[PDB]
């Protein structure tokens, strides 16, 4: 189950929207400043109940 | 070690070459050399406005050395497969070949993937 | 006095229906000289008129050489020129070094509009400021294509653009019925012909502000320049 | 992140005119030791007689500071402060200098007035300790990354009388801790009618080649507010 | 009465603070008491209609063994928080091999909160918090605010009436107050002000001892309301 | 809806978005185009503006050629018709490389649809203008005749009309019978339809483009012969 | 040939993780904690200038430790020196500690640099 | 710009009026939707329009298959109603796959309101305006209905309706509730509260049915005939 | 390691009524994680499958019933 397993099944579009909404709750993102949490991005990637 | 490397040397169209892959988190560095120095440097990335996102096209940019569409053409068929087969991640390449054509490309392809790292 | 709110992003539609960014990025073609090109029965050609400043100041590549059967002729911005200029090289190089056979300049042609139509669509950028003229030959014989910054291209038998190329395009017009059957010589002088009328009633063509580019069957795409326009101009009647 | 025409930075100048609106915080420099003295403006009866906005934080066994500004923003300044601290004890095996942890401080603090979209810290500091270096010392800190060394200041609300009247009373190299605390509540007073519920008191002091930082009780500030009332009766 | 486009206000604090203040106080009241031994928290859990399925989701959640929250404000800011402050435990639990300390928890759980009022394109939550624990047996009752701002206390209240809840707090608390009077304590500030009839379906009540945190079954809460 | 039609993430106060509705405006300052589908194939027919004389024959059509099996018929910009009618071929052909069969209808309409949506929710990309139908014809399956908007609805259809004068061509085709009718009469009959909703004195000279795909091409699209065009106008005429 | 050596050292709280590449007359260095890349710069000797000729080839232009770190490098061993340096620390000592260790490593094994 | 132009912005009250115009956007429809839990059964019905004689109402649907055991009724936008069904379907596929079973309808029903809980505290993308309601049956706690909104709330309802006229369902259905089901009666419940509310006598053509039973735990959409034969046997 | 009835008859602990004979930890936190989410005993299949992307004997009863893998 990935992208292209995504693509094949349902088609070019849910991929597309996938990265879309990566790209869009990533913009908060600096390098000389503190250390930050992604809460948005670990709830849409679903790992915010996980421990890597 | 925190980077896996693997390099091995060959003979291709009668003058001897190196090939030496690196691997990273973010870029893959492959070095192609027959004078034992990095020439030109070059960067493939994927696409950000790609809407085949799984299979997106590679955007070519020369960042030290001679610009030309020779170059660009070189590159692109041969580090492909190298981007493609690593999820697709962005490849640097340094390459310094005598001359170029079909069968010298295709002929280092196989010594690139005998060095997989990906 | 109402668009002031919908004329500053290309990403807006206005309440009419529009995008005015992309009118007006079609506005800047007519910032250049004018171009005219044409084609007949076996060749294609193109002519292309000089800034009227002098030569020591700055010289102008108007025609650009891209394949041995592919040549254009820009009007527009210059770093645009130059980044489609090199897409249509690598493109042509490309196929020739893998498959050992020319481009289509239909397939050409649809690449560059592909192309073309992206940054008119994401936020943060801009259209294409400049117009081609596409002259080639292959196997279904000679092409004239033109393109715009709305990421439309046309197939044309000729076409004119730049700047105050209104009058090229009637001449084009009432002059049209005879360029299948003329041969090299009649098809250039009926090209200069066209482009002559862009300029003012005194004016006339001189071999310091022409430049020439043919391509035929069995002749590669070439161009003249300087003095080599001599035989083309000798012949021209008075206006 | 933008200069005024006239080469003014309009959001180190908001943040330091909505910090002119907090609480008084006062420090005076002894002869034998360093005070803080802070306001109390907010006060209940159910709080649980610890994390009750103890103004006067320990970052070291050496040092101490002091806040007028946002509460969360004090907290991750002082949170980071202790990491800095810690790692510089770890590194060198060797309490850091006072100097050098109000410089390191300060470099986060003007970062955020260059670089990024984020907005600066609103938080202005006061800094006490010790040191072989130079021995007791009194820093203050303000948004836009500027720092010096004082002997007597005040930053808050009505900070620009607690300095002229620390200026009128103040006598370099002649007053001890009782004195100090004594013109501190003094300027408190004048500056605030005070209750002795109202403020917390914090010294510095070495005790056989150990320093230690106490804070006043409230039988301690009664007895000093007495004290005072009896002097101003007496001179009245 | 009021609308300001600025950052700080007039009084010196941030405009959107004091806008996710009045949206707490909108909420549904709570309510929280540290007796000797443990803390007590409860809610009010009143349903708009009979269809309501009151087993589905709850207000009043566990975060370890010993650490219990419940919140006046907006629901879903809540769940995306519980999520992260159990992930949180779970890590440190991992690292130091220890059960992380109410304090610490406080802190981590207050410094996320802080991060979302500083960067640009997002919005504070909108939610205030209270955090019970059982440490080296000792009771811990925290709040925090939506700028992440914490204190300790020994009786609080907030929502709707809050000031009121204050006020009867402060008349009826002792400090050698049992679990069981503060269990009755805390009813009897939920009934004040109440606009209805209190059944055993309508409040959640949890607790928290030195053997862990854990939820009241409804029966147990209905046998407490049949004392009063 | 001042105030809230500047970007296509932002809600009205009645629960609606602008930017999609100007960017639907935006096809009805276009040349009007129908579709009718009949007892045994779809009938495609358009009302084509001729710009100068200096253009070849057989440019800037509208009436394109997804795969061997599909027709297509756009109305608004050309680019962005262009760019769907080449994401139309790329699903196609992955269908037809994955799973091993020609692509139905329904599931190559349902992808274009959500690609089309896809660009319907964030501020930064803009929704597109056009509006696109689609005819297919199998043994098996029959006739099919689908539509898709700037919004990213797509339903199936009897008649359709997209363009500049939809309403009217509309009313002219609720007057039909094609459920039995034949595909040589269904030309005709589009054939009068544009005929008749075109407008002599507001635009130039027009030239009409006609195509099919049916049971006597076998499940191809192609265009329609030049005697049976001549005849067609020609009763178009002197029906008029 | 082509030689490939790899070392690491502990500084401060993180440790810190070192990739040299060897060719002819020429350096690699990689310096970082995360196995990212995401700066490069190169610098050599030139006869036209005082401070040798360098240029940056990837990474934000604000950050200008790669390119000193290359020029010293250079100016050390006369040779065409790359330089890849990731540690994103605020404090300004901590390159410092990195570059003592790279030199001690240097006098370590004179033969691999 | 304004306190309602800004998604991330709160109101001088504490308010977010671009959610309140999210849910003003799911009465565009024109449609309601009524869902009643049974003792041993799920019943989903709707209102189905289609006005035009020339469109082909074969393809005019609002009730959808999540999975063989789960089925869906959405109200609002089609086109979003359709991206979140898809959503929906990719989100049941992840959860199987990474572990090893089915997902239940309150797992399902939770991760599709914490997704839609990341739209309205970003500025730069926007709330979908479409409600769902699930149904489904528990191993081991029987028939389940559950519903959504684009605020990020979800609850369990024993009965629930969605749409325009929403209010005057719920005051129907509070009062038959109170009082205090087989199939037949779940069924001629739901339809009885449809056309009381709706002030319209029904036909076998104008609305659209979905059941699942416990004896059947799979999803199934009613047909015609069978429709009809309910509506006979109401009336 | 026999499958007695109504039961496992089997000594590391990962999660109640589910035992394998460090990881291990990381496994029980995901587990004990899982569970809180859920609200309901975590099942079998789970943990063979985080053991599974995690690279020996596992046992435990669920709903479903006892379970024994390898």
């Amino acid at each position: 189950m990935n992208f292209s397993t995504l693509r094949n099944i349902q088609g070019l579009f849910a991929p597309l929207k996938l990265q879309m909404e990566f790209k869009a709750v990533q913009q908060v993102q600096r390098l000389p400043f503190l250390s930050s949490s992604n809460l948005s991005l670990d709830v849409l990637r679903g790992n915010d109940e996980t421990i890597g | 070690p925190l980077v896996i490397s693997k390099q091995k040397t060959e003979v291709v169209c009668g003058v001897p070459t190196q090939v030496v892959c690196t691997a990273f988190s973010s870029h893959i560095l492959v070095v192609v050399t027959q004078f034992g120095k990095m020439g030109t440097l070059v960067s493939l990335e994927p696409s950000s406005v790609a809407s085949d996102v799984s299979k997106p096209v590679l955007t070519t940019k020369v960042l030290l050395g001679q610009d030309e569409p020779l170059i660009h053409v070189f590159a692109k068929n041969l580090v492909a497969f190298v981007s493609q087969e690593a999820g697709n991640r962005a490849v640097l390449l340094a390459v310094a070949v005598k001359d170029k054509s079909m069968e010298g490309l295709k002929a280092l392809r196989e010594v690139i993937r005998v060095c997989q790292v990906w | 006095m109402f668009r002031n709110q919908y004329d500053n992003d290309v990403t807006v539609w206005s309440p009419q229906g529009r995008i005015h960014q992309i009118e007006y990025a079609m506005e800047a073609v007519k910032q250049g000289s004018a171009t005219v090109g044409l084609k007949s029965k076996t060749h294609a050609v193109l002519v292309a008129l000089k800034r009227a400043q002098s030569e020591l100041a700055a010289h102008q590549k108007k025609i650009l050489h891209v394949d041995n059967h592919i040549g254009i002729s820009i009007a527009g911005l210059t770093a645009d020129a130059r980044l489609l200029c090199n897409f249509m090289r690598q493109e042509c190089l490309d196929s020739r070094f893998v498959f050992d056979r020319p481009l289509p300049v239909s397939r050409l042609v649809s690449l560059i509009g592909s192309k073309t139509q992206i940054p008119t669509q994401r936020y943060g950028r801009r259209p294409y400021g400049v117009g081609l003229l596409i002259a080639g030959y292959d196997d279904m014989g000679p092409h004239i294509f033109q393109t715009c910054p709305s990421a439309n291209y046309f197939d044309c038998r000729a076409m004119s653009i730049g700047a105050r190329s209104q009058s090229a395009r009637t001449y084009l017009e009432r002059h049209m019925s005879e360029f299948m059957e003329c041969n090299l010589n009649e098809l250039v002088k009926h090209g200069l012909r066209a482009l002559r009328e862009t300029l003012p009633a005194e004016q006339d063509l001189t071999t310091k502000n022409v430049s020439i580019g043919i391509v035929g069957k069995d002749l590669e795409f070439t161009i003249y320049d300087d003095d080599d326009v001599s035989p083309f101009l000798e012949g021209l009647e008075e206006r | 992140t933008i200069f005024s025409p006239e080469g003014r930075l309009y959001q180190v100048e908001y943040a330091m005119e909505a910090i002119g609106h907090a609480g008084t915080c006062l420090g005076i420099l002894a002869n034998d030791g360093v005070l803080l003295a802070a306001e109390r403006r907010n006060i209940h009866k159910l709080l649980d007689e610890v994390f009750f906005s103890e103004k006067i934080y320990k970052l070291n066994e050496d040092m101490a500071c002091s806040v007028a500004g946002i509460t969360s923003d004090a907290n991750v300044l002082t949170n980071e402060l202790r990491l800095i601290a810690q790692r510089y004890l770890l590194q060198y095996q060797e309490p850091i200098p006072c100097e050098q942890l109000v410089t390191a401080l300060c470099d986060i603090k003007q970062a955020y007035t260059q670089f990024g979209g984020k907005r600066p810290f609103g938080v202005s500091l006061l800094y006490i300790g010790w040191d072989k270096h130079y021995g007791f010392q009194l820093y203050q800190s303000d948004p836009s990354g500027n720092y010096g060394g004082w002997k007597a200041t005040c930053i808050g609300n009505n900070s620009a009388a607690a300095v002229s009247m620390l200026k009128q009373d103040y006598k370099e190299g002649e007053m001890t801790l009782k004195s100090a605390l004594a013109l501190a509540i003094k300027v408190l007073n004048k500056t605030m009618k005070l209750s002795a519920e109202k403020v917390e008191i914090a010294t510095l002091t070495r005790e056989n080649g150990k320093t230690v930082i106490r804070v006043l009780k409230q039988k301690e500030v009664e007895q000093l507010i007495k004290k005072h009332e009896e002097e101003e009766a007496k001179a009245e | 009465y009021s609308f300001s486009l600025t950052t700080f206000s007039p009084s010196g604090k941030l405009v959107q603070i004091e806008y996710a203040l009045a949206a707490v106080a909108g909420g549904a009241p709570s309510v929280g008491i540290k007796a000797a031994n443990g803390v007590v928290l409860a809610t009010e859990k009143k349903q708009k209609s009979i269809l309501y399925d009151e087993r589905s989701v709850h207000k009043v959640e566990p975060i370890t063994k010993h650490i219990g929250l419940v919140y006046s404000g907006m629901g879903p800011d809540y769940r995306v928080l519980v999520h992260r402050a159990r992930k949180l435990a779970q890590q440190y639990y991992l690292v130091y091999q220890e059960p992380i300390p109410t304090a610490q928890l406080v802190q981590r759980v207050a410094s996320v909160m802080q991060e979302y009022t500083q960067s640009g394109g997002v919005r504070p939550f909108g939610v205030s918090l209270l955090i019970c624990g059982w440490n080296e047996g000792r009771p811990y009752l925290f709040q925090s605010d939506p700028s992440g701002a914490y204190f300790a206390w020994k009786a609080t209240a907030m929502g709707k009436n809050y000031v009121n809840g204050k006020t009867f707090l402060e008349k009826r608390y002792n400090e050698d107050l049992e679990l069981e009077d503060a269990i009755h304590t805390a009813i009897l500030t939920l009934k004040e002000s109440f606009e209805g009839q209190m059944t055993e379906d309508n409040i959640e009540v949890g607790i928290c001892n030195e053997a862990g945190f854990r939820r009241l079954t409804p029966t147990e809460v209905k046998d407490y309301l049949a004392a009063i | 809806g001042t105030g809230y039609d500047l970007s296509a993430s932002t809600f009205s106060p009645d629960g609606r978005v602008f930017q999609v509705e100007y960017a639907m405006k935006a096809v009805e300052n276009s040349s009007t185009a129908i579709g009718i589908r009949c007892k045994d194939g779809v009938v495609f027919g358009v009302e084509k503006l001729v710009l100068s004389k200096l253009y070849e024959e057989g440019s800037n059509k509208r009436l394109f050629n997804v795969d061997r099996h599909v027709g297509m018929a756009v109305a608004g910009l050309l680019a962005d018709a262009r760019s769907l009618a080449d994401i139309a071929r790329e699903e196609a052909s992955n269908f037809r490389s994955n799973f091993g069969y020609n692509i139905p209808l329904k599931h190559l309409a349902d992808r274009v649809a959500m690609y089309v949506h896809a660009y319907t929710l964030y501020s930064a990309v803009r929704p597109f203008g056009c509006s696109f139908m689609l005819g297919s014809y199998s043994v098996n399956d029959g006739a099919q005749l689908y539509m898709i908007d700037p919004s990213g609805v797509s339903y199936g259809y009897w008649g359709c009309a997209i363009g500049k004068a939809r309403q009217a061509a509309k009313t002219e085709i609720e007057k039909l019978q094609m459920k039995e009718m034949t595909c040589r009469d269904i030309v005709k009959e589009v054939a009068k339809i544009i005929y008749i909703v075109h407008d002599e004195v507001k635009d130039k000279a027009f030239e009409l483009e006609l195509s099919w795909v049916g049971e006597l091409t076998n499940g191809r699209h192609e265009i329609v012969p030049k005697d049976i065009r001549e005849e067609a106008e020609k009763y178009a005429k002197e029906s008029l | 040939d082509v030689s490939l050596h790899n070392f690491s050292a502990r500084l401060w709280e993180q440790l810190v993780h070192f990739h040299v590449m060897r060719l002819t007359d020429s350096l690699f260095l990689w310096v970082g904690a995360t196995p990212h890349l995401r700066n490069l710069a190169v610098a050599m000797c030139s006869r036209y200038d005082s401070i040798p000729v360098s240029t940056s080839l990837l990474g934000d232009t604000s950050d200008t430790t790669s390119t000193g770190l290359a020029q010293r490098l250079a100016r050390k061993t006369n040779k065409q020196v790359f330089v890849s340096y990731n540690l994103q620390n605020t404090d300004s000592n901590f390159a410092l500690l990195v570059e003592n260790r790279i030199k001690e490593e240097m006098e370590a094994f004179p033969e691999k640099f | 710009a304004g306190f309602d132009r800004h998604i991330t912005i709160f109101s001088p009250e504490g308010r977010l009026y671009q959610v309140e115009y999210a849910f003003k956007a799911i009465n565009q429809g024109g449609l309601t939707s009524v869902a009643v839990r049974g003792k041993d059964c799920a019943v989903i019905v709707t209102q189905k329009k289609v006005p035009d004689k020339l469109l082909d109402s074969s393809t005019v649907t609002h009730l959808f298959k999540i999975t063989e055991n789960i089925g869906c009724v959405m109200t609002g936008m089609t086109a979003d109603s359709r991206s979140q069904v898809q959503r929906a379907r990719y989100e049941a596929a992840n959860w199987k796959y990474k572990y090893g079973y089915e997902i239940p309808v309150d797992m399902l029903c939770k991760r599709i309101a914490d997704i839609s809980q990341v739209y309205t505290q970003n500025a730069e993308m926007r709330p979908l305006g479409c409600c769902m309601i699930l149904i489904g049956i528990d191993e081991e706690q029987g028939p389940q209905v559950y519903k959504c909104d684009p605020a990020g709330y979800y609850c369990g309802f024993k009965a629930t309706a969605a749409g325009v006229k929403q209010t005057e369902s719920t005051s129907f259905l509070e009062k038959k509730v109170k009082k205090k089901w087989t199939f037949e009666q779940t069924v001629e419940t739901a339809i009885t509260c449809l056309s009381t509310v709706l002030s319209i006598d029904f036909k076998p053509s104008e609305i659209e049915v979905g059941v699942v039973t416990v004896e059947n735990p799979k999803f199934r959409i009613l047909t015609e005939a069978e429709i009809d034969a309910h509506l006979v046997a109401l009336a | 390691g026999v499958v007695y009835k109504d039961g496992i008859v089997l000594i590391h602990f990962i999660s109640p009524n589910i035992y394998c004979c460090m990881t291990t930890q990381l496994i029980s936190s995901n587990l004990e994680l899982h569970s809180l989410s859920t609200g309901r005993l975590p099942r079998v299949v789970t943990a063979n499958r985080m053991l599974k992307q995690m690279l020996l004997v596992l046992g435990g009863v669920d709903v479903t019933g006892p379970h024994l893998y390898s």
